[PDB]
Parts: C-alpha cells; structure tokens; sequence
C-alpha cells in the first residue's frame, strides 16, 4: 500500500458551511485563526479575482502552517494545480533564480483542452487498386482510387482512398497483415507491426508481432489534455522535432536549463489569450507555496516585488519559521521574520501558535490511530508530559518504537513501560545539547 | 596468496551485527563489543528499517569522538542484509560544479528507493554449428549446439537478414530472442576460432553454453529509482548513468516518475523496498541543505535517514551561530538522537582480543596491558595501528610472538598527535606561519 | 577485455545470480528495447552508432506512441508480467511530439 | 546583411609519410561515407530515400542541411542589386515616387 | 644525457638486512629514525595485507621529507604504482574536488598482466579471399630471414582494406592486439615509376614472426575512464568525432562497483594480478576543511591504498574554517588517524656531508676548504642556499679557467647570490622606498 | 560569373566523381571551365541547377548563387524564385579590392573555423 | 508591400517524368488558371494540397 | 550570449543606413528600472559612459530609499 507520510493525516481544512472552522476536522485540532484564514484564501483561488496575491504565514516550529498549506490543496482538489517549492531550490548552478522563479510562476498556471480524435486500425484483409475504365489517348492507364480493407474482433470495413496514398504505401515496407495506424485528420500513415495471427509460421522472425487492436475500425474519441504553462514554455523553448542535424546533434547534448526571453512569454500569453476567446481551451489558475522564505537572497526579494506586481503572477504562500534574523546577502542588516520590509509590506502575515498540552495529546492520539497504534491512558498522560517537557515532535517519534518493541514483547498496546525504556534509550534534542555542554571540551 | 580487490581495513574486520528475540546485545558479537543502548535502539530502527511501514524518519546518532559510530552504521548496514538499497555519503560530496546542491541532495534520496519488477522472457543462447541460406523469398537455417543437445532453427528471409547485415559466420555463440527478434553476438568458440592464426581488433572467447538451448523462464529484476529519471530526461540514459554527465533536472520529470510508480503500486506489478541513506560528518553542511531536509523529510516517499556528528557545538558554514551538533534548532527536532558512551580499559583488552585474529598474531597477556595503556591514555586507534606495525618487528626479530619490546620499539617510532605538537611547539618559531 | 559491458557478462550477470533476489546492473536495459550485445556496440563502436540509434529511436517512439494510446486494459495474467519499453516515459507526456 | 569581414580555412597537418597523407585526403575529403552522406542527408537511408525520392511524386523533408537554407546564401558574397541604387540620387526616389 | 634531478642523488632508504638505518647509504645521511620508520612502511606495503594505511611526515623545510618519500619510492621497486600530488592541483574548473581525490585513490591501485607478444611482419606477396561473404584470408609474408604464410578473418582483413593493403606492401601486425600497421611498399618495386608517392623501405632484417614476453601494468583509473564516458576514439576519420570537445566529468558510484565486481573475475581467473600502489600528498595542510572531510571516509575505505602525506607547516588556521587553528595544519579528526614521523634539521657535520654527495652527484670537484666554508655558510643561513652553491662556483672556475672549485671563487659567488635572510632584513630599510 | 548552361560530373573508378564540367554562357561569349568536387560540393550545397546564375572565386573557393535569369521568368505565370537580369561584362575579371579589417577580427577567423567550404566547418 | 493570389482551388494537376502541372483557382469574380513550377510543386506537395482547398500563395515569397 | 561588439557596430551602421535609405524607421523607446539602489556600482560606471552613445534611449529609474 502508500507508505505513510507525516502529513498524510491532513485531509484538508475541515471547514463548515457559515465559514467557521470546526474545532476537529480532517485530523486538524485547534489554530482556528489560521484556519479561517486560509479558508478565505482558498475562497480567494476559487473566485480568481485577484492576482500576485502573497500570503505569509508565521510561528514557532511545529505549529502546522505546512500541514495547512498542504491542506489547501486537498481542499480545492485535483482541479486547481498546487506547486510546493522550497527556498533552497531557488539556488542553481546552471539556471539563475530569477528564471527559477519565473519557471515556477509558468508551474503553478496551467490549461485543458479538448481534443477529438479519429484513427482506423486494425489487421489488413485486402488491399486493391482500384481501376476504373477512362482510357485516353493522351495516357493510357488510369486508377481511380485504392481500397483498404481492415479487419478487427468487433467487425470489418473497407476504406475507399485517393491514390496518392499508395505512393506512400509503396514508399514503406507494407504485408499483409500488417497492422497500421490511420488517422483521418492527419492523412499520415505508421506501420505499428506484423500480428500476431502469423507469429505460428516461422520458429524466428525479426519482426516484431503486436497483437491486432480490439475495437471498431472507425475510433472516433475526445479526450481532454491539461498541459501547464510551464510545459508549453518548454516545448516552445525547445523544438522537439529532430529532423534537423542541429535537433538531432542538440537532442544528443545533455539537457540543461535555459533562460528564456520574455518575448515567448508574451506569445504564449497572445496565443492563450486566443484560445481563451475561442472558448475552445479552459484556463485555471495554480497555487505556488514557498518553505523556508528566510533562506532566499536579497536580490530575490527585491526581485519578488516586480514578479508580484505583474498581474500573470499566480497565488504565492510563504512559510517562515524564523524570528528576527539578519537578511541573507548583507551583514549589518536585520529584519524581522527574515524578510526585508518592502515585500514583508506587500505580504499578508498570519500569526501562529504552539499548542497547548491538551492539544498535543489530542494530536499524539491522531497519529496513533492514524499510524494504527494502540496507547493505554497512563502512557497517553506521560507521554503527553514528555511532549510538554520538550517538543510535540518528539513524542510524535516516540510512538514507532514504543509499537514495534511492544509487539516484540508481545503487548498489542503500548505501555508505560515501555515509553521509559524507550524514553530512556532515545535522547531529546535538549537533553542531548545539555551534555554536550560537560564534554564540550573533549569534542 | 590471491589478493581481491578488497582488502583488510579499519570497519572491515566485522561482519554481521549479533542480535537476539529479545533484542538483547551480546557482549562481544560478531566482534563488536559496548554500546549496550546504542545497539539496542539501532536493532530497534533496523527492524522499523526492514517494515517500511512509514518514510521520512531521520536518525542523528551523538557522542564523543571514537565512540564507533561508523562501526555501528556499519554493523546495522551489514546486519540488515544483502540486496537492500544503502546509499553513505560524506557531506562533502553533494559539492559539485557541474550539478547543484539541491540535484545532489535529490539524487541522493532518489537512489536510495528500489524496485523489485518480475518479468518472465524466453531467451535462446547457443554455438551455431552452422549457417546455409537460399536465396531464389530466401530461406535458410542454422545449426546450433550446446552440450546437452544439439537443434537447428530455419528462418525468415528478414531474420537471415539480420545475420548476413551482422556478417555473422559459423562457429560464434550467440544470443537469439524470438519475441523481441534481436540478436546478441557473444563471442566465438575455442576450437572454431584457433584456426585463425590471428585474431580481429575486438573478439572474445567464450565457452561453450550447457543446459536447454531455448529458455523460457521468469525473472526478477530489481532496479533502482535514479536509473529512470536520465533515461526519461535523455533518448540515452545509460551513457549519461555511467558518465554522470547529466544534472540539473527538472522536478516534472520527477513528479511523474513517482505518479507512473504509483500507478504501478496500484497495479501490484512490483513492490518497493525501502533505502537507507547515512551522511557523516554532517557538523559541517550548508544551511540550504538543512532548509531542504525539511520537505526532504515531509516528502510522500524518503529512504530512512541515518547521520552523524562528531562536534558537539560548531559554527555552520556561511553564517555565524552557535548551536548544538552544528545544525539548526528547526531540523534539531526532526532527528531522533542515539547517544553513546565511552569505551571501558576493560573492553579496550576484549576489543584489542577481537582484532588479533584479524592479522592471526598471537599477543602474550602481558602485551595487551601496555597496548592497553597506550589506547586509554591516548588515541585507540593509534594503538590498532600499534600492533599491525609491532608484528613486522617482531617477525624482524623472527619470533614466533610479539613482546612488549616490540610496541615499545613502535611507540618510540611512532609519537602522539599530542607529542608532535609538543616538539612543534618547541621548533615552531623554525616552521612557516607559527 | 576489461571493459564492464561484455555480452557475455550482461548475460552471465542478468540471468545467473546467486540467489533470487539480489541486485543486478543493466537490469534495466532489458526493460529497455536496447539489446545488451547493442549497448557494448553502442559504446564501443562509436557516436555514429549511436545516431543511428537515436535516427530509429523516433520512429520507435511513434510506434511505441500509436500502441501505448489504446490497447486498454490489459488483464491480470498481463500484469503479472510486464512487458519490454514499459520503462520508456518519454512519449507518456502529453505535450510529446507524437501527441 | 552583416557578415564577416575575413574567413580562414582549417589548419592541415604535413607528414612524411604515404600513409598519414592517406588519412588526410580521407580525413578532408570524404571522412566516413556513412557519416558524410548521414550529416548531408541526415541518414545514410534518407539518402538513399532522397536518391529515389527525387523521382517520386510527394517527397520526404531532408534531414539535413539539404532541408536547412540561408536567408541569402552560405557564401557572405552580397551583390547591391537595382534595390539600393535607387537611393543614391533624390532625383530617382522623387521620380519613382512621381511615377 | 639525462638532465641532472634534484632527487636523482637518492637510490633509496639504505637500511640494512636487520632494518637499521645506516650512516650513509643510498645518497642519505642522517635521519635514521626517519628511515628505520620509513622502513617498516616499505615491508609494509611488501606484505600487501592491511590497505586505508596513512603516513604523515612532520618536519621543517630543508629536512628531507620528499627525499624520504622518493626514497621509499625507489625502494619499493617499479613494479608498485607510485601517484605523486601536489595540494594545488585538487582544485579544477571541470571535475569537483572529491572526484579528483578518488580519480587518485583509482590511479594508485593498479593491473599486471603477463602476455606473450608475437610479431608477424614483412612484405606481403599475395592477397587470397577464399552465400559467398569471406571464410577467410590467404596472406603471405616475405623477410630476408624467410617466408611464412597466414590465414586471416574478415575483421583483420578489414583492418588491412582500410589500412589500403597492396602486394608488395610491408606491413606490421601484432597477433595479441590485433592491430594493423602498414610501414610501406617494398624496396624492389621502387624502379618501376620515376615518380611514386608511396614511400619506399627495404626488406626488413629479422624473422617473419618475433616471440616475445611482455608484462604490461595497466592503472584502475584509466580502465574507469575508458569505460566512464562513450570513448569516441574508434576512427578518428569520422567528422562526428571531431565536432565534441572532451572535458572531464565526475563518476558515478555504480560504474566504480562494476569495475570492483568485473576485476575480481580476472584476478581470479588468474590471467592479471593486483598490484596496490602508493599515493603521496604535498601540502596536505593546503587541502579544504571538505577535502578531510572526504579523507575521513576515503582512509576508512577498506579498498583504499596506502597514503602518505607530507606538511613543512606548523600550527596553522584550517583551510575555510578562517577561525580556528590546529597542529600541523590538519584538524584532530584526520590528524588523529594518520601516523606522524617526527624529522629534525641536521648538524654542521651532517650538512658538510650532504654538500659532498651533492659536489659528487652533480660530478664537480670541490676543494676541502671550500667545503668546509660552504658548511660554514650553510649553518649561518641555510643548507638550501649552500647546496645551490655549488654550480655558480665551478661556472667561475671555468669562466677563470680552472677545472676546480676554489674558496675564493665560492666566496665571491657567496656575495653576488643573496640568502633569503639577508635580503629580508635589507628589504626592512628601503621598505619605505618599496 | 555568368549564366550556366550545363552543369555534368565526371565519373572515375575508386563510383567517384574526379572532374567537373561546366559552362558558362554570357551576352559577351561562351566558355566551357573545368571545376573541382569541392566546388560542386558547394554547388550541390548551393542547389545549383542549370539555367541559373552563380558566382564562384578562385582563391576563396567559396560559391554563391545570385538567382535565376529574367528570360526563363515567361514560362511559369507563378513561380518562388526571384529572378535576376543577366550580367554583362567578360566572365573573367580581375579586380582589386581595398578592405579594412582588424587584427583581433583576423584573430578570430584565425582562433576558429568559422568561415570555409568544410562540412565541419558548416557544423560550426 | 506583397502582392499574395487568394481563391478556391479548382482543380491541381502534377506530371513526373521535372515535374510540371498546372493549378486552376475560381473566384466569384474571375476564374483563374496558372501554371506551375518545380519550386511551386515542391511546395504544394510538401503542405499537400488538394483540389477543394482556399489557399494563399505569393509570388514574390 | 557575449555577442561581439564588432557585429553590434555593424548593425547599428547598417541600420543609420536603412534610416538614410527610408525603408525602416527608427523609433524612441522607455527603460524603467525599479529599485536600481542594490544595482551593482561597475554597472553603474558602465551606464554613464554608455548612455552617450546616439542610440541610447532615454531611461526611467526608481530609488526607494536614500
Ligand atoms: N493541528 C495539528 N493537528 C495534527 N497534526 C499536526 C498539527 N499541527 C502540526 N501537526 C503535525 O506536525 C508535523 C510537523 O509540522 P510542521 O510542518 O513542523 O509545522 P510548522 O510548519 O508550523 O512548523 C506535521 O507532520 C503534522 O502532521
Ligand atoms: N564497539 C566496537 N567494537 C569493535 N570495534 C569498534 C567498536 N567501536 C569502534 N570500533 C573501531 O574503531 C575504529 C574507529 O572508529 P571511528 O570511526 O573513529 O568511530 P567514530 O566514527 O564514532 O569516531 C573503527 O575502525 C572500528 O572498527
Ligand atoms: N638524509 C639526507 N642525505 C642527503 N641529502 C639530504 C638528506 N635529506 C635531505 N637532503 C637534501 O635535501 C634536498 C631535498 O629537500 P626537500 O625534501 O625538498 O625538503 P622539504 O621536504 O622540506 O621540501 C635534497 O637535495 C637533498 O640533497
């Protein structure tokens, strides 16, 4: 089955129909603020009002402004795309981080279009020139049209062509039997391969045999394909045709990432914008999340301001778990959250807060049966002490062990026995800072 | 007298980690002997490694220098047995100027994730006797021989030209597959190819194949996740898998990777197998790595992360901060920490007993009270490299077992790090930038 | 001679192991239509062979894109087993060029 | 209409030798003939293909620099033509103009 | 002749049967301690058991170390591989500080293999090909020592139809590597034209076919760069090959595991042999704080060879730590794991000595006089400075006219060089004027 | 420089082309010249075909290709191809040219093959 | 400034031996007949044009 | 990217002449620059003497602080 994810255990917001925040909903307890905040956000993502909307959000460590952000994807859904970046990707050797960024804002938007499709397939019965009778004086011989017979397990029928397609049939190797593809729209025709049918006659054979298509002859089909910006800037940026020496030599180097001129953006944004007026392609609107904010470079700050200003740039979330703290790329200067105050002005800060000790063993007992682990209440209580004492994170992780030790021993429930030989196995991140301090003269 | 490519080396001596039902740790097993905790939680996260039941779980292991972390790394890596995808990187190898940090870091957790596929193929591997076609639609056979039997095989007119545009002959072994109508030249044989007085550039001899001459069997390939993402970012993925040329790649690719790997989890055509990924030496490392092992971890799928650090508090790299193991308070919480403890003068003699049969020098029991002595007052290892260095004075000597003479003839050669810079600083003011 | 691609090795080496699961390169390449004895080919001959390959790799990615868009589902006793160029992504994406 | 002003031609090694004047004549002239005709045509197949393309009705794209043309042409050579002389006098523009 | 080295004087470590140092032996005098220990590291890199060793040699400049280091060098033998580095040249634009240090370690360890070369050679008479293709080749051949006749495969004969062989054409082939080379027609056919281009040969001396014994060794770092990237180098007449410039890249782990597992067939089969090789260090003090890093787990590989590593420097700040200083210009962590050989500067006597083996090495007759004030000159400033004394002064015996070195020629000499001392206290008063 | 009225290789023994025939028709006269298979590799690179103008120099070895002549434009009412009057003056012309250029220009033209008749050089 | 043929495609006729064919067009003002090219076929055939079809040529281009 | 400065001035001659010619027509363009204060120093150095040439045109920057 899915491996579990920390995360895995948020299903969303959980949020009401007045708009208030229920206080247990999809396994997310307390920091009904927050909640509510991004319960009007993703109203704002739905509606698609608004662009270049930055959203921040802030607090101390393990509050679950990322289990938020993540459960607003779930929220809106597989509709809407949902783009997690973390700061440190920003940095690249090969692609500097403007353009990053700018890929990033081509990632979150992306398209849907409809698309009909008509293919005939199937195994070759027949195939005849057919001549009708005109004869000239000028030339002797006429052929009005060639007729291809297909066969396939639902039924058989015969296509009337022009001639000009035997050219190309004599042009390439075609038997009988030969299963092809034919797409009306197109008029191109493929050799898919030999059938299967005749794969009896011979012990070896360098063809190749795929088995003869199940279906009607005529597939008439419409199928939608969601294809982002992003995709769409990359096949503009690269050709992907290799006809050409230069494509072919160019398709042999190593890919890497290229800056691309604002002028293709500003077709894509033309042709887009035509579509769109044709009603022909549907366009939704994506959501960027940032981690780790405090970790981009100053000239990505300043360069945030003129990316959000632009009215193509997508709905962007920030996630800072830093306090005050000197700008990254000068020394002498100090913001608070980590963010400079041109573009901590522009965005929308959201307030975070630890939980109480009430909440944490309610949380501690959503990962147990979210992990499918059983606690008895005493254990539940000093682990919820443990938790207190240090980090809710920690007793999270102290949860695995306690299982697996328990069914070594035996127990199918956890005891409190065996949260303090594990609790004295395992050291917290305190303790073990505390006697660094005495042997820090030995390291 | 043969000497492998392996050779003896400092974590080589153990083999296996001893354990037990009750996950009790032996007292000298598999020649490790202490950390009584440190064993028992790592039996404990070994176990948690061979369930997968959950991904994204870091371990740091803490204590003093010499305490045998790399050895119990190792010892867990061993004892969790073979065909276990196991990834050890230093913390200076993510450094690249061709890829960055982030694509290291990437590949570095990708490859750690395995794929066990089960293919069944039916392949036909022989010596061909002989070759005859007519050509008039031509057809022609081939005669084939193995030691168990000898068959021929008549083919199509473009399977003969497969072999005639190969300029295949007869007396070569070769490889034929009906399904997919490749042929795969081995080599030639002895006999056949001892006519020839000399031989072509490229050739090679082969044996002559025994057992079923067509085989049609099942197969189970185990493959790796880092192979597929160069395969799918070039036409040739293979040339830039061994010439690590390729880098910088885009997450898109990656994203459906794990969709395509998702749906064939929902198909139950192949299975994951967990991977365990270990970083030492991780005090030093930059604090964009330690940004990105926050979503790292928080990933729907990681190997398990095992890491060491051998400082207690060191300023990180690029910025001035104290803090504890010399990373950030953020990720401190995230790794569950292994504390360990010195080694007892008692264990030192029972430690320094394991590693004399690794050279099979017998040592008198006087010896180990000096060998003793010097790996407590001073470094261990030191004196490990003590008794290897005192054998070949001993066998100088032509004795049949080393004395103490002999480690107080290398501990006179051979001075402590604490020694040399006594006498450094002695002629320091002689040595350039004192 | 010392070279890791020998035919004989990638055969010896992907069909003899010694014991049922174990860990063996160029396992991949037999998901891969590339042949082994045309991989130390490849290698060893040359780039042209190489473009060559690449010049039949796109016809092989238009018909591997005419099979891969129909053909479906496939039954179980098919899944048990899979099938040679399922390794191949390239032309799943929609914006490929056969797409 | 910008072009180079000087153009140089490769650099060629002189041997004593018979034989190194072999690999020099092939090295210059021909190279590999796959490999010549495989970057004209851009397959020694679409060679063939462009041989007995040239008499079929409905040919193939080339592959190549056969299928790849200059805006002027390969040689930087310009002749002004009638275009620009029209513009040295203000009595032809006028009278071009009055025309 | 051979131009004169600055280490061409030492032969080796000149110890003796029992492993005592002697007085003066092999070009070296003094430092017996040095190269007792130096010693015992030879026997153990002859015993070719224990692997991941590191040396460390700790000593003031002008003391020797890289003489003690070519004399281990030269005492081991030409058989073992000996990799030479210098700290400066880890740093490279296309490959990454790591992967040069591996490419090292890879280069240390090297093959030997022992085959039998057989040389067929001369004029060839005739050229007789014998559902058609080629069975094989009737090649004849035609030396003032006798004719022998040949039969050939279409691979070779392709070789010779590219190589455009003709009758009359004298040509070369190795039978082990089966490579073709065509020297050029025969003499006898030079008389027909006036005007050939093809040049002409006469019959070569010696029998048609040479047998010969050739043991040729062959570096694991070649073999992984051959083997690394798409080696290209088949024909070097195709255009293709000439459009890609080559450049280094980094390797990957997967190829470097296949090389280990390809190795251990061929060594066990018994047709090559391992041959572990030393790698020596300069100015390990210069390496970055990441390249111990990688030293640490690089030493702690049980396939990594013998290192040796050389430091003229005392007490020094780590390379990118910028703040904090340690012994020798290495951290505790590696420096506590290499083994340090203390080395002290030589007396007077010493000093005179070494001047004399110079004088004879570099063949200049010195007078006794002159030896003495050079030794004198030598304690007063430096023995560097004496040693490279001694040619300006046979450079003014001959412009003089004297086939001999006098003290009044070493002493005007000793006024036009400048000692390195002397100068930097002269620079301290026109250091305002500078 | 001039019209071509018929354009023929050779064939030798090795199906290699040796020699190159070709014609030359011009208002002052016709000259029938003999070219190399470099030449008609730029030729052929050039789609040379026959009743059109071309220009070829000796010392450069390049070729250019001005266009089709203004007689044949009668016979197709639509067609791609621009046509071009045909030139007067003698086909042989000696002319000097007085050109500036700078020695770091020369320094690249001498650093890289950018320029030239080679297909290597075209790669490039 | 280009002068560009727009109209509906009567009839396309090709002969390979050079190939030489011609192109009959309708308007409803004038019907048109032209002759054409070697270059011309090459580009018709290569966007494969049929009879029934509006298309836009220039001359000049 | 680095294109040559000789082919630059070989454009820009070129295009004076398409200007005497009249067949193309040169017109002014806007550059605005928002918060040119972190812009590096050696790019500044650079615009004041590059800005003289005849075909600069004429540009906007912002300054948020001071
Ligand atoms: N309100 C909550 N309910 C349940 N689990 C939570 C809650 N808040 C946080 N968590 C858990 O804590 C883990 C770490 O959260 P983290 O990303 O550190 O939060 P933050 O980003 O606010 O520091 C997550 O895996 C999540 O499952
Ligand atoms: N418990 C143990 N039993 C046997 N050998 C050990 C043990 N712990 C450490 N060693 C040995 O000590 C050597 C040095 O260990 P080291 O890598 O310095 O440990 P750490 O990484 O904790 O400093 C290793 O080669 C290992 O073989
Ligand atoms: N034991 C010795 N006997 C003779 N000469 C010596 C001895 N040791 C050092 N030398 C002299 O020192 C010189 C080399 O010194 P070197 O090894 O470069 O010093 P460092 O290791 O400080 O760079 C040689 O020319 C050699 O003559």
């Amino acid at each position: 089955t899915q491996r579990i994810a920390s995360h895995s255990h948020v299903k969303g917001l959980g949020l009401d129909e007045s708009g208030l925040a229920k206080q247990a909903a999809s396994g997310l307890v307390g920091q009904e603020n927050a909640r509510e905040a991004c319960g009007v956000i993703v109203e704002l993502i739905k509606s698609k009002k608004m662009a270049g909307r930055a959203v921040l959000l802030a607090g101390p460590p393990g509050t679950g402004k990322t289990a938020l952000a993540l459960a607003i994807a779930q929220e809106l859904g597989s509709k809407v795309p949902f783009c997690p970046m973390v700061g440190s990707e920003v940095y690249s050797t090969e692609i500097k981080k403007t353009e990053v960024l700018m890929e990033n804002f081509r990632r979150a938007i992306g398209l849907r279009i409809k698309e009909t499709k008509e293919v005939y397939e199937g195994e070759v019965t027949e195939l005849t020139p057919c001549e009708t009778e005109n004869p000239m004086g000028g030339y002797g011989k006429t052929i009005s049209h060639v007729i291809i017979g297909l066969k396939t397990a639902k039924g058989t029928k015969q296509l009337k062509l022009d001639p000009s397609i035997f050219e190309s049939l004599q042009k390439e190797r075609v038997e009988a039997g030969d299963v092809i593809y034919i797409e009306a729209n197109s008029g191109a025709v493929k050799r898919q391969g030999r059938c299967d049918t005749y794969a009896t006659e011979f012990d070896l054979e360098a063809e190749e045999y795929v088995p003869l298509p199940k279906g009607d002859v005529h597939k008439k089909k419409e199928i939608i394909q969601d294809v982002t910006l992003h995709d769409l800037d990359v096949a503009n940026a690269r050709p992907q045709g290799g006809q050409d020496i230069l494509s072919m030599m160019g398709q042999l180097m190593k890919p890497k990432k290229t800056e691309i001129t604002d002028k293709l953006r500003g077709e894509i944004n033309k042709v887009v914008n035509k579509y769109i007026d044709q009603g022909i392609a549907e366009l939704v609107p994506g959501v960027l999340f940032v981690d780790e904010v405090h970790m981009l470079d100053i000239e990505c700050f300043t360069y945030l301001h003129r990316a959000l200003e632009s009215s193509i740039a997508p709905i962007v979330i920030f996630a800072s778990n830093r306090g005050n703290c000197v700008i990254r790329g000068t020394e002498d200067i100090t913001s608070p959250h980590g963010i400079p105050l041109d573009l901590l002005d522009r965005v929308m800060i959201i307030r975070t807060m630890l939980y109480t000790p009430q909440e944490m063993k309610q949380i501690i007992k959503i990962r147990a049966q979210t992990e499918g682990i059983n606690i008895s209440e005493e254990a539940l209580n000093h682990l919820g002490e443990i938790g207190t004492k240090t980090t809710l994170r920690y007793s999270v992780q102290l949860l695995t062990p306690a299982n697996l030790l328990a069914k070594i021993n035996g127990k199918d429930s956890i005891e409190k026995e065996h949260v303090e030989e594990i609790s004295e196995l395992f050291y917290d991140a305190k303790s073990s800072a505390k006697i660094l301090a005495d042997q820090q003269d030995k390291y | 007298d043969v000497t492998r490519i392996e050779r003896i080396g400092a974590h080589s001596h153990i083999r296996g980690l001893g354990l037990d039902d009750a996950l009790e740790p032996r007292q000298a097993s598999q020649g490790m002997v202490g950390q009584l905790a440190a064993r028992r939680a790592a039996g404990v996260v070994l176990e948690m490694i061979r369930e997968g039941k959950i991904a994204g779980r870091a371990v740091l292991i803490a204590g003093q220098p010499g305490t045998g972390k790399t050895a119990i790394a190792m010892g867990m890596a061993q004892a969790l047995g073979p065909d276990t995808p196991f990834t050890a990187i230093a913390g200076s190898e993510i450094f690249s100027l061709e890829m960055s940090k982030t694509e290291a870091l990437t590949q570095a957790f990708r490859r750690s994730i395995g794929v066990r596929i089960k293919e069944e193929t039916e392949i036909i591997e022989g010596e061909v006797v002989e070759i005859q076609i007519d050509r008039p639609s031509k057809v022609g056979k081939l005669t084939l021989k193995t030691t168990e039997m000898e068959t021929i095989y008549d083919l199509g007119t473009k399977m003969i030209e497969s072999l005639t545009k190969d300029k295949v002959q007869a007396g070569d072994v070769i490889t034929i597959d009906k399904a997919t109508g490749k042929i795969s030249k081995l080599g030639r044989s002895f006999t056949r190819a001892r006519d020839y007085d000399a031989m072509g550039s490229q050739t090679k001899f082969v044996q002559c194949p025994d057992g079923e001459l067509q085989k049609r069997k099942e197969v189970v390939h185990t493959v790796s996740l880092h192979e597929i993402d160069v395969i799918n970012s070039r036409t040739q993925g293979f040339l830039a898998l061994f010439s690590g040329d390729t880098g910088e790649i885009k997450s898109e690719v990656r994203e459906q990777i794990n969709a395509k790997v998702a749906e064939w989890r929902e198909e139950g055509k192949a299975e994951i197998i967990p991977g365990v990924l270990f970083i030492d030496e991780v005090h030093m490392l930059d604090i964009e790595s330690f940004s990105f092992l926050n979503r790292a971890l928080e990933s729907d799928m990681a190997p398990v992360l095992i890491m060491a650090t051998n400082r207690g508090i060191t300023r990180i790299r690029g910025t001035s901060y104290q803090s504890p193991h010399g990373i950030p308070i953020d990720l401190l919480d995230r790794l569950l920490i292994v504390s360990t403890t010195p080694y007892s003068e008692k264990d030192t003699k029972q430690i320094l007993r394991i590693r004399c049969e690794e050279e099979d020098v017998e040592m008198s029991e006087d010896a180990y009270t000096v060998l003793t002595r010097i790996g407590l007052e001073t470094s261990l290892r030191y004196a490990i490299q003590l008794i290897t260095a005192a054998s070949l004075v001993c066998r100088k000597r032509k004795g049949t077992e080393v004395q103490v003479d002999d480690i107080k003839r290398v501990y006179s050669l051979f001075l402590d790090e604490s020694r040399s810079t006594q006498y450094m600083k002695e002629y320091q003011d002689a040595f350039l930038f004192n | 001679v010392l070279s890791p691609f020998a035919p004989d090795y990638i055969q010896r080496s992907l069909f003899h192991r010694k014991g049922i699961n174990e860990e063996s390169c160029f396992s991949f390449l037999r998901f891969i239509d590339i042949s082994p004895a045309e991989m130390a080919n490849l290698m060893l001959q040359g780039l042209l062979a190489r473009w060559l390959a690449l010049f039949l790799s796109l016809k092989a990615s238009y018909r591997l894109h005419q099979l891969r868009s129909w053909g479906a589902p496939e039954g179980e006793s098919h899944q048990r087993y899979l099938r040679n160029k399922d390794f191949l992504l390239g032309v799943n994406f929609p914006l490929s060029f056969p797409n | 209409v910008a072009s180079p002003r000087v153009t140089a031609v490769p650099l060629d090694s002189y041997c004593n030798d018979r034989s190194a004047e072999y690999e020099r004549r092939v090295l210059k002239e021909g190279g590999s003939l796959a490999a010549k005709q495989c970057l004209l045509n851009g397959a020694p197949e679409l060679a063939a293909d462009w041989l007995n393309r040239r008499s079929q009705f409905f040919p193939e794209p080339a592959g190549g620099l056969w299928s790849i043309r200059p805006q002027n042409g390969w040689s930087f050579i310009r002749i002004p033509g009638k275009e620009s002389l029209i513009t040295d006098s203000g009595k032809l523009y006028a009278l071009d103009v009055l025309l």
